[PDB]
């Protein structure tokens, strides 16, 4: 398989520097021209930088001219991106992509990474408050719905899973909503009525910046 | 400039769907990408997808559309590409109207012993996206102190969801006992309602 992995992202303040990297594997890295593509919260895909098969030619976008500096390391199979004078509008999900189809039509960004969050703000890095959402009754339904409130954190992202990812279908992790320099998110999970409260359920929250791996069990209030 | 034909488009499963990408410069080819809900964009152009374009105007064709194809699509250019992307088209899918499953939750002990008190009301799996919700407390419609968040088209269910969270302090939670979550939708003119009363602890 081919794989691309972005790294070195996080929080930055406006007018600061941050260096990203894209670990490449599964192909002859030195025989391919890499791409950086960022995506906003509004989700507008925007090409930012390009570098040739071996650093012979590089292009940029009007947005990121002069401030951004793309580079690569063919010995270590490692792409790079240096950022210099970051603004609020540079806050984005930074993807790394290859650029090679070569025959019938011509080149194309055929393989992409998993992205990495870069945020530009002078606000405080705050960890999440995980509160369990159990319902007010133990009444009978076809299926029972529970939840997990990821309250007051900054910045994005936060990873929410149920029972270490074993519970997946019938789950709804909602988009975060920023208010007063603080994000709030709340995932929900639906399960059969005979399962809970007889069997245990636990939402697993993880906030990279604070390094807070939390696991809050959902119990009824009697 | 590279421009899309529809900003947003809808089409039911089975039926055909077409969207075009028009540049301001002639090219020998055109590319297409599909980014789904949480995942990254995938290089695209199964037997559903195919490309058709003459000179400048290109277009993506999707016959026998399915729930999976509910995604946002981006076009980039062929021969003469400083590798800019297009405006983007959001393709949602038509579906029979589904009534939302309402579920209200009191604030936990952990939150109550830290000053705050948040009351969540989940409205999962409905159609269309449109949904009005008025938080009530002792029969009084609350306007502010509410932070909503909607999900986008489900990749297999093709249904939207929502989570409305009323946020108050432990002190202001005592003035009023009966907290209520009402919800309006196309399916029933009579609105969906779930409520609970404090001073009645479990």
């Amino acid at each position: 398989q081919v794989q691309l992995v972005e790294s070195g992202g996080g929080l930055v303040k406006p007018g600061g520097s941050k260096k990203l990297s894209c670990a490449a594997s599964g192909f002859t890295f030195s025989s391919y021209a890499m791409e950086w593509v960022r995506q906003t919260p509004e989700k507008r895909l925007e090409w930012v930088a390009y570098i040739s098969t071996g650093g012979g030619s590089t292009y940029y976008a009007d947005s990121v001219k002069g401030r951004f500096t793309i580079s690569r390391d063919n010995a270590k199979n490692t792409l790079y991106l240096q950022m210099t004078s970051l603004r609020s509008e540079d806050t984005a999900m930074y993807y790394c992509a290859r650029h090679n189809y070569y025959g019938g039509r011509i080149y194309s960004m055929d393989y992409w990474g998993q992205g990495t969050s870069v945020t530009t703000s002078s606000a405080k890095t705050s960890p999440p408050s995980v509160y369990p959402l159990a319902p007010v009754c133990g009444t009978t339904g076809s299926s029972v719905t529970l939840g997990c409130l990821v309250k007051g954190y900054f910045p994005e992202p936060v990873t929410v899973t149920w029972n270490s990812g074993s519970l997946s279908s019938g789950v709804h992790t909602f988009p975060a909503v920023l208010q007063s320099d603080l994000y709030d998110l709340s995932s929900s999970v639906t399960v059969s009525s005979s399962t809970w409260p007889s069997q245990s359920i636990t939402c697993n929250v993880a906030h990279p910046a604070s390094s807070t791996k939390v696991d809050k069990k959902i119990e009824p209030p009697a | 400039e590279l421009t899309q034909s529809p900003a947003i488009m809808s089409a039911p499963p089975g039926e055909k769907a077409t969207m075009t990408c028009s540049a301001s410069s002639s090219v020998s080819e055109m590319h297409w990408y599909q980014q789904k809900s949480g995942t990254s964009p995938k290089g695209l152009i199964p037997a559903r997808f195919s490309g058709s374009g003459s000179g400048t105007d290109y277009s993506l064709t999707i016959s026998s559309v399915e729930a999976e194809d509910a995604a946002t699509y981006y076009c980039q250019q062929g021969s003469e590409n400083t590798e800019t992307f297009g405006g983007g088209t959001k393709l949602d899918i038509k579906r029979a109207h589904a009534a939302p499953t309402v579920s209200i939750f009191p604030p936990s002990s952990e939150q109550l012993t830290s000053g705050g008190a948040s009351v969540v009301c989940f409205l999962n799996n409905f159609y269309p996206k449109d949904v009005n919700v008025k938080w009530k407390i002792d029969g009084s419609e609350r306007q502010n102190g509410v932070l909503n968040s909607w999900t986008d088209q489900d990749s297999k269910d093709s249904t939207y969801s929502m989570s409305s969270t009323l946020t108050l302090t432990k002190d202001e939670y005592e003035r009023h006992n009966s907290s209520t979550c009402e919800a309006t939708h196309k399916t029933s003119t009579s609105p969906i309602v779930s409520s609970f009363n404090a001073r009645e602890v479990t």
